[PDB]
């Protein structure tokens, strides 16, 4: 009875706590002697070389299953697709922590891929529990040309169309222009006054600034945000007034990979004694053959459900992402995000905290605005 | 030298809750699993269970889940066992005991004296 | 057996004063009304003084009765007529409808 | 759970003489045996570790061996303070030994 | 102005290695001669293909690569795709694990590969059953990634299209053969044209819950996309008689007509590319050696290849690398249990059968 | 407007009942059999939304 959990982490204080977190886990209760075994490597610069190590040194010590977290750069892109691949050529379940691009999500692409993060498509589902407390009907999207924004696009409609309603309009958007005021501009002659926002902090940056040059952060106007178009460069352009998204310890590797080992022994001792078991392949070379066990594996572990990790209850979507996440909507006050409403699935609760708007109204706008100029 | 210093014989009616301390000095508190273990008089040991103060994990022995709460200090370096719903059998003599971290050979290296917990209606 | 309320009825309101409902009583022969009518069910004033009622049932025909059916093969419901006896189209008289 | 049996159960012997307590495990533990030594309103204290080692600073008298799931300790001299009862204990488990304890003859 | 072809051990390699090297001498010469290169390999594990990835690049700067495979395990269509997006040199898919086209193309990606996208054998099916005046389908899927876009995509097509079919209502199975709730889900059909999606394991586990419950008799057609019987040799003895599939196979091709297709639509491109631009592009000096993020500061190839003509053939690809004219061959599932080719739809996009419709033998 | 009998040849079939309930369309539907065949007979019909 000997399981490996292989670890592709950024610093290594983290490998060390979570060697510690591993350790106590060992024991647990139930578990028997030496069933549990931790290894570790840090994120190789080279996505080629990166691709290459995790193979040549987790793959090739029987990892059951594989541990990966952001990149120490933030601002690099720097994603872990390279180790996503190749542990996926022989299914082996690999655990994102802090992967929020919503290109995983797509399980043809990244078979054996499972996070703990939710993605940016999910902040769709939050946007219309924003509709039904504050009675949002008439709605503008703004969307980046590339498959996250697509996919968020894509989750806002579905969700939206359940309730048989439509959006005003989505525009499309490629990731770099520096002219998006035509966009505005063809957009502000609409009913509507609530725009959504899915793009890259460049974008957000260039979309708050062409609003700012047309006079859109007025009163009336409602900036429903995602986390990623409001943090860093986006502060510098965000007007007050910004409904802004944010994730309860996303950003905390520790907590979701202290969850995630906990996670991920619990349901190795649930597969151990589930039905035959095929080791995993000894290494990546000289074989060719896809882990029978993979599969079931990945099934146990979207089926796992347990609330013992810090981070609350954990809980896997249909497609293997998680469920019933902690939001946090916080509202731009000079500049400054305050904790204004929470979001523990479901239902989104306010706070005594008073809203502002832009343009400094300190009332709830309404997206319905009767232009009488019917062309 | 590890010292561990515990509260005060305690006597509880039945269905109450009762809270037991132990400070800890002369030792990384927060590098060393808190163990708490009961005795019954003239019985075996009952491993009650463990914390660690470094992470704040804690691990629970199955037939005291859900009642059971263990909380550390890492301010004052003190832990601390709540149990609810007591019964007359929970009258014994808890044990507070430290553990290395990161090493599984070395169980209960040091034994604290002990707090006598009885449930009782006299 | 298994839960799933359906409101397949429908209460249906018709007027018997223009030529498109021919409503007529029930015959004691055959099956008490044609095949190509519609069950319709009114209650009958037995005294002026005494508003008792007994729920009759009649043969309902007519050009509303054909447009019912044909809508029928889309709303996919079962329609039950009723025929009002307070009014036929009524007034808002005290801001109460009748009819 | 391991089962863990002693025997004898208690050993009315005197002062010096041969004290031998055989601890049996339901299923194979290896070597993840640890005895301990407790008297009457005090806390036990560590003897053998590892059931093949026996703890820094213990006497040498104390003689410990065994594998599989039969463990042996032996003491050729017993002395005032060995009149007290010995626990074997499984780690891996945190199963403890009904416990092996000297009692005066009578 | 080079160019490394790799196959698997069902033929030899010099011979292939020959007839590549003949086919663009024979046939349309290129003013600059590209010297193809042959590898063979009996395994695909991805540090095998690394390994030789980083040996051709050693091999001269090999301008373009064209990746057959002998098994048909679809993740290499992954790990291609990963290369793709950093040694910046373009990949052309042919028979094996490189067929099953799924993944979506990045950006920064050169792959591009010779399957049919879903959507294509989509819309073939959807033709066929029209060919067939049959206006009425049932949609029965299963929790499986992509599946979602394709319903998306067929309710659609129906929705905009004037054949105006009876689509009921789409009907998924959350988990297989539950035993709780499928049994009402599968008796809520009531149908005659069933298209499903599911695995091929989970395709047997339906097929046989439905003649538990009777659902494939004589009246009830089963139309199949390729990815649930991609593998024709396996088949399954709960596949009904008469079952209407897709696939791109080589009952009309091989896989040497497949790699001198690719070599030419790379030649072409090559060739186009010095028609507008007169220095020839180059990927990266070294395999992984590097201190800044991979880039492209010369044009890419994916302008140069959006209109390309072969030997008179029309393999262009779209934007999102699909070929604008796929094979996609029909074929059924004959009464002794085998796949037998029925219809062929690359003439100009245009859906072709022989006309037999008995095929639904009670067999 | 009577449609065609259909009757199942063994109790909890399973197999071929299926469609013989499917093929009826009337609103009004009778049965003949044991109460324990009728128990299973109605959860069928339960099944089927019948
Ligand atoms: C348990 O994990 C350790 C590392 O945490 C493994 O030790 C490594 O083993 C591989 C090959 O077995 C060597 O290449 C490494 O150099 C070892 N690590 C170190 C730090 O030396 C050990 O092999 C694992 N044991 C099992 C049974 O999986
Ligand atoms: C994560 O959360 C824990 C407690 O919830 C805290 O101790 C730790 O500092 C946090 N880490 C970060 C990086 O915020
Ligand atoms: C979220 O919190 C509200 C407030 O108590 C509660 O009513 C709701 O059930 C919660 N939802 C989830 C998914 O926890």
């Amino acid at each position: 009875k000997i399981v490996n959990i292989g670890a592709v982490l950024s610093t290594r204080k983290h490998e060390q706590m979570f060697r510690e977190a591993v350790n106590q886990a060992n024991k647990r209760h139930g578990s028997w002697k030496i069933q549990l075994n931790a290894t570790s490597v840090t994120h190789k610069p080279n996505a080629i070389q990166m691709a290459l190590s995790v193979c040549e040194d987790l793959i090739s010590s029987q990892v059951y299953a594989i541990l990966v977290s952001h990149p120490p750069t933030p601002n690099d892109h720097f994603t872990p697709t390279p180790v996503s691949y190749t542990a996926g050529f022989y299914r082996i379940p690999v655990l994102g922590l802090t992967t929020r691009m919503s290109i995983y999500s797509d399980k043809s692409i990244h078979l054996s891929f499972l996070r703990t993060v939710p993605p940016y498509s999910h902040q769709s589902s939050v946007w219309f529990e924003m509709m039904r407390v504050y009675s949002w009907n008439h709605i503008i999207l703004l969307v980046s040309d590339d498959h996250e924004g697509r996919a968020a696009q894509k989750r806002l409609e579905t969700l939206l169309e359940e309730r048989e309603s439509k959006a005003e309009k989505v525009l499309q958007f490629d990731p770099g222009t520096k002219n998006v005021t035509a966009l505005l501009m063809e957009a502000k002659e609409l009913e509507a006054r609530v725009i959504i926002l899915s793009a890259s902090e460049d974008d957000a940056a260039t979309v708050y600034r062409a609003a700012a040059m047309l006079n859109m952060t007025g009163s009336g106007y409602v900036w429903l945000v995602g986390e990623r178009e409001i943090s860093g460069n986006a502060l510098r352009y965000a007007p007050d007034g910004i409904l802004g998204l944010q994730l309860i310890n996303g950003k905390n590797e520790s907590a979701h990979i202290s969850d995630a080992v906990g996670v991920v022994a619990q349901a190795v001792h649930e597969l151990l004694e589930k039905e035959n078991i095929t080791d995993p392949p000894r290494g990546c070379v000289g074989n060719t053959n896809i882990w029978k066990t993979g599969p079931l594996f990945k099934r146990v572990l979207m089926s796992s459900k347990y609330a013992d990790g810090v981070t609350g209850r954990v809980e896997f979507n249909e497609d293997g992402d998680r469920k019933f996440a902690n939001y946090s909507i916080m509202n731009l006050q000079n500049r400054k995000l305050v904790q204004v409403g929470i979001y523990n699935g479901t239902h989104v609760i306010p706070n005594d905290r008073k809203i502002i708007w832009p343009g400094g109204e300190t009332e709830k706008p309404r997206g319905y605005q009767m232009s009488t100029r019917l062309k | 030298q590890v010292q561990l210093v515990q509260s005060g014989a305690e006597v509880r009616k039945p269905g109450a809750s009762v809270k037991v301390s132990c400070r800890a000095s002369g030792y990384s508190f927060t590098g060393y699993y808190v163990h708490w273990v009961r005795q019954a008089p003239g019985q075996g040991l009952e491993w009650l269970g463990w914390i660690n103060p470094n992470t704040g994990g804690t691990d629970y022995s199955q037939k005291f889940q859900g009642r059971v709460t263990m909380t550390r200090d890492t301010s004052i370096t003190t832990a601390y066992v709540e149990l609810s719903s007591l019964i007359s059998d929970d009258t014994a003599v808890y044990y507070c005991a430290r553990d290395a971290t990161g090493a599984a050979s070395s169980p209960f290296d040091y034994w604290g004296q002990g707090t006598l917990v009885t449930v009782s209606s006299a | 057996s298994d839960c799933e309320p359906d409101d397949n009825h429908l209460s249906i309101v018709t007027l018997e004063e223009a030529p498109f409902v021919i409503v007529e009583d029930i015959d004691p022969l055959t099956e008490t009304c044609v095949r190509n009518t519609v069950p319709c069910r009114k209650f009958v004033k037995i005294n002026n003084s005494t508003n008792e009622g007994m729920n009759v049932k009649k043969c309902c025909k007519g050009f509303c009765i054909d447009i019912l059916k044909k809508l029928s093969r889309t709303v996919k419901f079962t329609y039950d007529l009723y025929l009002v006896t307070n009014g036929k189209h009524g007034k808002k008289v005290n801001n109460v409808w009748n009819g | 759970d391991i089962q863990m049996t002693q025997s004898p159960s208690t050993l009315s012997a005197s002062v010096g003489d041969r004290v031998t307590i055989t601890c049996r495990a339901s299923q194979s533990i290896s070597s993840w045996l640890a005895w301990y030594q407790q008297r009457p309103g005090q806390a036990p204290k560590l003897l053998i570790y590892m059931a093949s080692t026996l703890q820094t600073g213990v006497p040498s008298r104390f003689s410990g061996s065994g594998s599989g799931t039969e463990f042996t300790l032996t003491i050729s001299s017993l002395q005032p303070d060995d009149f007290a009862t010995y626990y074997c204990q499984h780690y891996k488990s945190y199963s403890f030994g009904p416990g092996t304890k000297v009692d005066i003859k009578r | 102005l080079n160019i490394a072809v790799m196959l698997g051990h069902s033929h030899d390699v010099t011979e292939r290695e020959l007839r590549t090297l003949w086919g663009p001498e024979q046939a349309a010469g290129l003013p600059l001669d590209v010297n193809v290169v042959a590898l063979l390999m009996n395994r695909t594990d991805p540090k095998s293909l690394i390994t030789h990835v980083c040996d051709l690049m050693s091999g001269a700067r090999i301008h373009g690569l064209v990746f057959g495979d002998d098994t048909d395990q679809e993740a290499v269509a992954q790990m291609l795709d990963f290369i793709s997006s950093h040694t910046f040199v373009p990949i052309l898919g042919i028979h094996g694990g490189a067929s099953m086209i799924m993944a979506d193309k990045d950006p920064t990606s050169t792959f591009f590969q010779f399957g049919a996208s879903i959507q294509q054998q989509a819309t073939v099916m959807l033709k066929i059953m029209q060919d067939y005046d049959w206006h009425v389908f049932s949609l029965v899927t299963t929790i499986f990634p992509g599946y979602r876009e394709f319903i998306s995509f067929v309710k659609t097509t129906v929705d905009n299209s004037f054949v105006g079919w009876d689509m009921q209502n789409v009907i998924t199975l959350d988990t297989s053969f539950e035993d709780a709730k499928t049994q009402v889900q599968l008796k809520k059909i009531h149908s005659s044209v069933i298209l499903l999606y599911c695995s091929k394991d989970e395709a047997v586990l339906i097929l046989s819950e439905a003649r538990s419950l009777g659902l494939t008799g004589y009246d009830f057609f089963w139309i199949v996309p390729s990815l649930v019987s991609g593998n024709t040799e396996l088949i399954p003895k709960e596949f009904p008689s008469g079952l209407i599939s897709v696939s791109y196979d080589d009952w009309d091709y091989s896989l040497e007509a497949r790699v001198r297709d690719g070599i030419g639509i790379l030649t072409t491109a090559a060739s186009s590319m010095l028609e507008k631009f007169s220095y020839i592009p180059e990927a990266k000096a070294s395999c992984y050696g590097q201190m800044e993020r991979p880039e492209v500061p010369m044009h890419t190839l994916h302008p140069f290849m959006v209109n390309v003509t072969w030997d008179g053939k029309d393999l262009s690809f779209t934007e999102e690398g699909y070929q604008v004219h796929p094979r996609l061959v029909v074929i059924v599932l004959n009464k002794d249990r085998e796949w037998e080719k029925v219809g062929k739809w690359e003439n100009h996009t245009l859906s072709l059968r022989h006309a037999v419709w008995p095929r639904y033998k009670s067999f």
